[PDB]
């Protein structure tokens, strides 16, 4: 005898979240000035 | 650093009654360390009136 099987989707995530390095420090990523040598965006461990 | 300091918050006793010591001020700092010059003259505007408001209340 044989049943089907317990189905699935792999998708995406909802609303994209989950493909960009959010809120953590390392591999954290940067908006600035091309000659600023500054950060506009750093984050914190806690934020979400 | 030594000029414009983050003022020493102190604790209260509950118990006792007395001041339970006190301590740095960390948890109303700005983080000003993505600022260029027109603005990290303007942060410690802030504080040095923080500091003289403390005074004048003191």
């Amino acid at each position: 005898q044989a049943a089907p099987n317990r189905p699935n989707y792999i998708g995406f995530r909802d609303n994209f979240i989950g493909l960009m390095y959010y809120n953590s420090t390392g591999n954290m990523g940067v908006l600035a000035g091309q000659a600023s040598q500054l950060n506009a965006v750093v984050d914190l461990q806690d934020r979400n | 650093s030594k000029e414009i300091p983050t003022p020493y918050m102190w604790s209260y006793q509950p118990q006792m009654g007395l001041a339970a010591g006190a301590s740095q001020d960390y948890s109303s700092r700005m983080n000003w360390l993505s600022a260029g010059p027109h603005m990290i003259g303007r942060v410690n505007g802030i504080r040095a009136t923080r500091n003289q408001i403390l005074l004048e209340q003191a």
